[PDB]
RNA sequence: UAACCGGAGAGGGAACCCACU
């Protein structure tokens, strides 16, 4: 979809301050990996924000 | 759930079970199960099968449940019993000896499902409200049972 | 820690603890096993009391802030290895990322995660179906990379790229896992007290003594009577010695100078009773327990037969090809066998409904059509 | 390539006969912990095949004293068949009888 | 590999005692009066410093570079 | 050159052998590795000791299961020779 | 029915323990105190770290793991803080955590000692125990092995996760003689005295006492160096008096609502 | 006579006291995988759309 | 080229070419290159050794220190309890344990 | 029987809870302190112990006189066989019996024994008292040398000790002889298991 | 991968409610408490006070399971005092008991030093 | 614009490797090489 | 008096050894 199989920070609830990856998302809620423990939860999607991992300058 | 321990070496290997989610990741079941699928709990694993139909789940809950499996016709005694651990400590709580006082005996009645919500009388009344441990456990036996058995 | 150099190694299912521990109490012929300088175990405070019913049968209770503080910790390292061929003329393997716009055989992964190279990178949070290898097949091109083991979940450690005899790229990915010990992971002792984690506490639940020391480890008492494991009680007595004088106890088998009494001896030296009870009290209530428990440090080990990788589940996976019967194994997702004599259990239940279900709707469910009169699978 | 093969399937023969040969005389050495490392080095194994009702060869002979481990054993169908080496127990590698 | 932070089952402090530990047994201390010393009277924390075995210093030995 | 021969870790045919401990460091190995096993196609194998009966020697059994009284098996093998060793049997007949 | 009167006698305040006798209360309360000495006295603790790059022998998570056992010194400012997971802000700010970071690298001969000094904080009240003895190991380095990470200390109570826990040992103690026979002795001579035991060493234990509560509960509070022994006391029978407080504004709201 | 079934679960076995002697502690991950179909009705619509 | 101007012992080379050196010694039947290498092994060997030991010269230097006086140490107290086991000889009188009689 | 077996399911479990959670004031345990014995009756099982040694010995001595008589059916050697079991057997008993009446009220052997729960009177014998006579294939331990069962033994030793008559218990240790003869006897359990799993199936 | 986080022990849920107060049928003036996202700490307490009470003929709390995180307390009074108010004023005088030793200990600290 | 940078095994140093090439190092000869650590983003919730 | 997109499961095997109840 969009945001798909990207990095996102829950930044809100229990899980707040956590980093995943994003395996599956619908119109409402969103299945992240959880960086550190090993389980998939499922958040809900306004309580992410985008980090991403970019480089600049590529030369 | 049908579940079974893969030795099914007679019926009560594969009893029926009512389901219940918990959190961690283990088949979680009653201690005095474990006669009859002979599987202790140093690492046993055991299968469990979901029926898939209305007419089977009936024909499991009406055939195969646990408490309809209590008694087998192998031998006509009863296959579960209280054992292992509870067996001692029962053993030591229906000594002549042991007393309680309101306290433990309120905290002990929360755990009896059956409990008819009357406190019974003490068996000790003065100099202090003091109950005996038969007396507690004549609230666990059910209805009006008569029998007769010789301690060890 | 199995070896010194397990960093290395590029091991197929290699296991290795946070804070392995020297026994408490060793034999002497153990120093030339080399055992104190690779052990494998922690010593633990364990408390031989039936407590709240699940330190029974078998199982142990554990105490859960103390696996909070990296208890019986340990990191799980398993190891992919690939190579890339010349298939044929028309055909060759090369790691290259799979690609919807060139390559066919794609299926639901995040491809995302893997490097241009083809490989996974070192420090990557991988899962189950995750890709860790993206090599492709040329026929345009047929996806088939290697995926992580479902339900595997670790972080990628390292990635080492090299040639073969044959000078083929040839890649070694191995992937770590941290494992925190869980109820239903199997812990044993130095004297054949098998037994799973059958419950996890905090230290406010769990029985503490007149100072604040409560068990790592409750084991039943019932396991003592039957099996007659007298070394185990010998050994948590003279851990206590040992960790009082503040140096390590002897266990050789035939020593003729270490018996019970003289280690209760100097047992009650330190201020405790001289066979090693102890006036616990209950982690509940506060209130003394009647019966004083046995306690002292024990050397126990913890044994690869974690639950997480037995813990298997299936509903309508893939099928073989033959048979068109569910697959065999838990890494093929595979089906349970209703073996026969589960076959003879539900003939003695006269359950025919269930057994029927189990047998054919649940396998391998099929249709023929047949003639009324002579012919035979039409 | 006849050592390779024979050492890497554990069949002690040739490959084109390799059903008639003996199986399980060269495994992959178990670097789990270090004790089953050094005991995975040091077993011996009795060649007399599963499937046996016979108890003989199974027990625990009065002269495996200080020779092989009385203790060491596997609880599946290999005990009594596989053993390991006591601790000072030293294997005679040969010498010219002239 | 490297010395526990804390106690398994007291959670005092036990990852600032092991070099101390280690310089008290370069003094010709007995083992168990290193411990003491240390301020380490519950038996439980005192298997934390006795039963350690520092690996580290064998894993230090394979330099990446130099 | 006849083939390729597999050696034995901290053989004295083996690259480790009689080395000190900075240098099985430095070549990234351990120096509690005991060795006596085989690197094949990358995977450490071990020679399992196989007991058999001792050679050369005579035995007097009894099968009581055949129409021998006694049988003096002797596994007769000269040395390591391209014939295997070939068994004697002196039995003694039932009746 | 209405409220015994509890008393307090500290015997001996250190920097590092607290000894005190607690008379006239029920073993219900004097026991929940003990309990939440250890769960629920809240702490900051570091419990997020982002590793910019790691070369130690020490895994990834091996770095992050004891990082969180650092005991830091929260004495003031962890009333302050509000709870990570009930604080407004995205990811972290001063009001519900405490910045801190570790860059080092390994370039002498000698191996490095990556103690707690390497910690920085962002803040000068809130940092590892090193202000007035050693400092907590986090790793050894070699040479051109590295330790590069940003961590975050939350605040948190030792219900959640032992780090969490402001308490080495908490020894609670009631009834050193056994007046009361709560616990019952084969033979009440071989068990070593009491360190309160008002009883001479002639007799094992004093005589029973039929009608009689227990009362003087002794206690024992080592901190682990975060919070003051005194100050762990004083936070966990506000804790307690806090929940008893929330739990009856609830009960109030579920009475008027039947 | 022996096939393997499918909705079919395997896992370690421990000790509870708390379940009734007629009671199994499945996990979660078991329960979230294997189903059970049940036929709607306008008993359970309303219960099954929500699912 | 790059072999060339940059010397061989540095950095991780320098076992491997120990090694390479004496196998460079042994294949050559000639005296002179013999002598040259075992100069040049013995050079590095000692170069080596000086680099490791610099290395380890903090927190492995102690505890080696302290591993010897350890066993030392052990060595020590066993004889001197063996001598408090000659000296304690009055009289053994303990019942739990036992030994073979028989005949 | 005279419920159903729903309130027979409600009885099970209300036993366990009840009982269980009583067990958090009781307690119960398992240490050295219920194996040790008093000093009094381990001087009963020394001279038990003692004393059927040297009725063995007098056993030995009439059958190298040839004065033992052959009892019914058995041979003279059978005869001799028998008589050797009879009195170590009646040793064994004994020494465990002498080991009962000793325990005191609060045993937790005991506790367990008497409840049923797990153990035997038999494995409080072993445990305090002797542990016994180790057979394999019924008789007592072989001569697998010869003429003997141990290179530390002499040529036709047949008393207790050397042919596996385990004189010490599990708390006093076992002398390294015995050792070897209990692992003897025990390998005897496991081969008989793994073939009984594999011919009973069929 | 089953393990519950580490939070659920004493944060809510949203739809939880703190107390849930039911009427028990089986005896007259009797009420069931459960209590969620607590345990031994907070019910213990909360028994032991009620016992106090001249007017409460029943007290008792049970956890139904170590593994979720709620108590059942269990309270019966005489016909003249409801439950409710039994459970209110057990919690009020007992957080006037944690109060006082609050209260105590501050001063008694203040006099422990340099005193 | 980035070519896949390795490091070497003997002799730890960076190298360029892009697709079709030989593993080997650009010094000394080495057919040993593992891959540097990623860019993303490395969040542990420390417990 | 106007407004751009539509494709879906990649689908694999024998032997031997080791291990678990
Ligand atoms: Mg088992
Ligand atoms: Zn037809
Ligand atoms: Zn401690
Ligand atoms: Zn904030
Ligand atoms: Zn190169």
């Amino acid at each position: 979809n969009e945001l798909i199989g990207q990095t996102v920070r829950i930044s809100q609830g229990p899980y707040k301050g956590y980093i995943g990856v994003v395996k599956d998302a619908t119109e409402s809620t969103a299945r992240v990996e959880l960086h550190s423990t090993c389980q998939t939860i499922s958040v809900d999607r306004q309580r992410l924000t985008t980090v991403g991992s970019r480089r600049p300058g590529g030369m | 759930v049908i579940f079974n321990r893969q030795p099914t070496l007679h019926k009560m290997s594969m009893m029926g079970h009512r389901v219940r989610i918990l959190p961690w990741s283990t088949f979680r079941l009653n201690l005095s199960v474990t006669t009859p699928y002979n599987a202790d709990f140093d690492g046993d694993e055991m299968n469990l099968h979901l029926p898939q139909s209305l007419e089977t789940r009936a024909e499991i809950q009406e055939l195969a449940m646990v408490p309809r499996m209590i008694v087998t016709p192998q031998s006509n005694r009863p296959v579960m019993g209280i054992v292992q651990d509870t067996l001692t400590a029962v053993r030591k709580f229906t000594k002549r000896d042991v007393f309680l006082e309101r306290g433990e005996v309120m905290n002990l009645l929360m755990f009896l499902s059956t409990w008819d919500g009357k406190v019974p009388q003490p068996a000790i009344l003065k100099p202090r409200p003091l109950w005996t441990g038969k007396q507690i456990f004549s609230l666990i036996i059910p209805g009006h049972i008569n029998c007769i058995r010789t301690h060890s | 820690v199995y070896i010194t150099n397990f960093h290395v190694r590029m091991d197929t299912l290699a296991h290795v603890l946070y804070y392995p521990q020297k026994p408490l109490v060793t034999t002497r012929s153990m120093e030339y096993l080399r055992f104190r300088e690779l052990p494998a175990g922690i010593n633990s405070i364990v408390a031989i009391a039936s407590y709240t019913g699940y330190n029974q049968e078998d199982s142990v209770i554990m105490n859960r802030s103390a696996v909070d503080r990296g208890f019986f910790r340990s990191v799980f390292y398993r190891s992919y290895k690939e190579q890339e061929s010349k298939k044929g003329f028309d055909q060759e393997e090369v790691f290259e990322k799979p690609t919807r716009e060139t390559c066919q055989g794609m299926r639901h992964a995040i491809y995302d995660k893997l490097d241009d190279d083809g490989l996974i990178a070192p420090g990557v949070r991988v899962s189950g179906d995750d890709v860790i290898i993206g090599k492709t097949v040329t026929l345009t091109k047929r996806d088939c990379s290697t995926f992580l083991r479902t339900s595997e979940t670790g972080i990628v450690d390292q990635v080492m790229v090299t040639l073969n005899q044959e000078g083929y790229k040839f890649c070694k990915i191995r992937v770590r896992s941290v494992r925190i010990p869980q109820i239903g992971d199997k812990f044993a002792s130095r004297h054949g007290q098998k037994g799973t984690c059958g419950i996890q506490y905090r230290q406010e639940d769990m029985p503490f003594t007149c100072e604040g020391i409560t068990p790592d480890i409750i084991i039943n008492p019932h396991a003592i009577p039957s099996r007659m494991t007298i070394g185990h009680l010998i050994e948590c007595l003279q851990g206590k010695v040992s960790a009082n004088k503040g140096e390590i106890g002897d266990a050789t088998p035939f020593n003729d100078a270490v018996n019970v009494q003289k280690i209760s001896n100097l047992l009650s030296d330190y201020g405790y009773h001289l066979r090693g009870n102890e006036v616990l009290y209950n982690g509940f209530t506060g209130r003394k327990i009647t019966s004083q428990i046995f306690i002292g440090p024990t050397y126990y080990q913890r044994l690869k037969h974690m639950v997480d990788d037995k813990i298997h589940s299936r509903a309508r996976g893939p099928i073989q090809i033959l048979n068109r019967q569910p697959m065999e194994g838990r890494s093929r997702d595979g089906g349970l066998r209703f073996g026969e004599m589960e076959r003879d259990c539900q003939i003695a239940h006269g359950a025919a409904q269930f057994l029927r279900e189990r047998l054919f709707e649940a396998s391998d469910p099929y249709q023929v059509h047949v003639c009324n009169l002579c012919g035979i699978m039409a | 390539d006849g050592l390779k093969y024979s050492l890497a399937t554990g069949n002690w023969g040739d490959q084109k006969k390799a059903h008639q040969a003996r199986a399980g005389v060269s495994q992959v050495l178990n670097r789990l912990t270090f004790a089953s490392t050094l005991s995975h080095l040091r077993r011996l194994n009795s060649p007399i095949g599963r499937d046996g009702k016979l108890a003989k060869p199974r027990q625990l002979h009065n002269t495996l004293w200080g020779m092989v481990c009385p203790a060491e054993t596997p609880e599946g169908h290999a005990v009594g068949l596989v053993k390991n080496l006591a601790l000072m127990a030293y294997i005679s590698v040969g010498s010219q009888p002239s | 590999m490297i010395i526990p932070v804390r106690c398994f089952t007291c959670g005092k402090i036990v990852g600032n005692k092991w070099e101390a530990y280690l310089g008290l047994l370069q003094a010709e201390y007995t083992e168990g009066d290193a411990l003491d010393a240390l301020g380490l009277k519950r038996y439980c924390c005192r298997r934390m410093l006795l039963a350690h075995v520092d690996l580290i210093e064998k894993l230090l030995n394979y330099a990446p570079l130099e | 050159f006849i083939g390729k021969i597999p050696i034995m870790l901290r053989s004295t045919y083996c690259l480790l052998n009689g080395l000190t401990d900075r240098d099985l460091c430095e070549l990234n190995e351990c120096p509690l590795d005991p060795g006596g096993y085989f690197i094949i196609n990358g995977s450490e194998k071990v020679l399992i000791a196989q007991e058999k009966m001792a050679t050369n020697t005579v035995y007097v059994f009894a099968k009581k299961d055949s129409k021998y009284a006694y049988t003096g098996e002797c596994r007769s093998c000269l040395e390591n020779s391209s014939r295997p060793t070939s068994t004697i049997w002196v039995s003694m007949l039932a009746r | 029915p209405y409220a015994n009167q509890p008393t307090v006698r500290i015997t001996e305040l250190t920097d590092e323990n607290v000894k005190f006798i607690i008379e006239n209360t029920d073993l219900a309360v004097a026991n929940s105190i003990r309990r939440v000495f250890i769960a629920e006295v809240p702490i900051i603790a570091i419990d997020w770290v982002q590793i910019d790059a790691n070369s130690s022998v020490l895994h990834d998570e091996f770095i992050a793991h004891r990082l969180g056992l650092i005991p830091l010194t929260s004495d003031d400012i962890v009333d302050k803080l509000q709870y990570s997971r009930d604080c407004t802000c995205e990811e972290f700010c001063p009001e519900c955590s405490v910045e801190f970071t570790l860059d080092v690298r390994c370039n002498e001969d000698q191996t490095r000692h990556v103690t707690s000094r390497d910690l920085i904080s962002n803040s000068p009240r809130v940092i590892p125990v090193t202000s007035r003895q050693d400092d907590i190991l986090i790793v050894k380095l070699r040479k051109g092995q590295e330790l590069r990470l940003r961590a975050y200390a939350k605040k948190g109570f030792g219900k959640e996760h032992a780090k969490w826990n402001p308490t080495a040992g908490v020894a609670f103690e009631y009834d050193p003689d056994n007046a009361l026979r709560h616990t019952v002795y084969p033979k009440p001579e071989e068990w070593p005295k009491s360190e309160y035991s008002e009883l001479d060493e002639d007799e094992s234990q004093a005589p029973y006492d039929p009608n009689g509560k227990p009362e003087r509960f002794y206690y024992n509070v080592e901190s682990c160096g975060s919070l003051r022994p005194e100050t762990i006391v004083l936070s966990a029978l506000s804790g307690l008096k806090k929940k008893l407080s929330d739990l009856q504004t609830q009960l109030s709201h579920e009475i008027q609502s039947d | 006579m022996g096939k393997r079934v499918d909705f079919s679960a395997r896992t370690v076995i421990t000790p509870d006291p708390n379940l009734s002697i007629d009671q199994v502690g499945v996990p979660r991950s078991i329960a979230a995988n294997m189903t059970f179909a049940e036929i709607v009705t306008p008993f359970n619509i309303d219960r099954l759309q929500e699912l | 080229e790059k072999e060339r101007f940059r010397k061989a012992p540095p950095n991780y080379a320098m076992k491997k070419t120990q090694l390479l050196k004496e196998k460079a010694m042994a294949e050559d039947l000639g005296d002179q290159d013999k002598a040259k290498q075992i100069q040049d092994q013995l050079n590095e060997l000692e170069e080596r050794a000086e680099a490791l030991d610099r290395q380890r010269t903090k927190n492995i230097s102690a505890i080696s220190y302290i591993n010897q006086r350890n066993r030392e140490w052990n060595i020590v107290e066993s004889e001197k309890a063996l001598v408090a086991e000659s000296h304690n000889m009055k009289n053994q009188q303990m019942d739990p344990f036992t030994r073979r009689q028989c005949k | 029987l005279e419920m159903g077996h729903d309130i027979t399911r409600l009885f099970y479990s209300n036993i366990q809870t009840v009982i269980n959670n009583w067990l958090l004031i009781e307690g119960h345990t398992i240490g050295i302190g219920d194996s040790i014995a008093d000093s009094k009756t381990y001087q009963d099982i020394q001279n038990t112990i003692k004393k059927a040694k040297q009725d063995v010995i007098e056993v030995i001595e009439k059958a190298h006189n040839n004065e033992l008589e052959p009892t019914p059916g058995n041979t003279l050697r059978q005869t001799f066989e028998n008589q050797v079991n009879r009195i170590l057997n009646d040793a064994r008993d004994k020494t465990g019996s002498s080991a009962q009446k000793s325990l005191s009220e609060y045993n937790n052997f005991k506790s367990m024994v008497v409840s049923g729960a797990k153990g035997s009177k038999i494995n409080i014998s072993q445990v305090i008292a002797v542990v016994g006579q180790q057979n394999v294939e019924g008789k007592r331990i072989p001569f697998g040398f010869k003429h003997r069962t141990l290179p530390h033994f002499i040529k036709d030793d047949y008393g207790p000790e050397s042919r596996g008559f385990v004189e010490n218990s599990y708390l006093a240790g076992l002398t390294p002889t015995e050792f070897f003869f209990h692992a003897m006897g025990g390998r005897e359990g496991l081969i008989d298991t793994a073939v009984k799993t594999a011919e009973t199936g069929y | 991968m089953n393990a519950p986080p580490a939070f659920e022990s004493f944060l809510l849920f949203e739809g939880e409610k703190k107390i849930t107060i039911n009427k028990d049928t089986k005896v007259p003036n009797a009420c069931l408490f459960t209590i969620n996202k607590e345990d031994h700490t907070l019910g213990n307490i909360i028994k032991s006070q009620l016992l106090k009470d001249p007017q409460v003929l029943f007290a008792g709390y049970k956890v139904p399971h170590p593994l979720e995180h709620k108590i059942i307390i269990r309270v019966q009074t005489t016909p003249d005092y409801s439950p409710q108010e039994a459970f209110t004023n057990a919690i009020t005088d007992l957080i006037s008991e944690l109060s006082l030793l609050e209260e105590r200990f501050r001063v008694a600290i203040k006099d422990k030093q340099e005193g | 614009q980035q070519p896949m940078i390795y490091i070497c095994g003997e002799c730890h140093t960076e190298n360029e490797i892009k697709s079709r090439d030989p593993i080997r190092c650009r010094e000394c000869g080495y057919r040993i090489m593992y891959k540097k650590r990623t860019k993303r983003l490395v969040v542990f919730d420390a417990r």
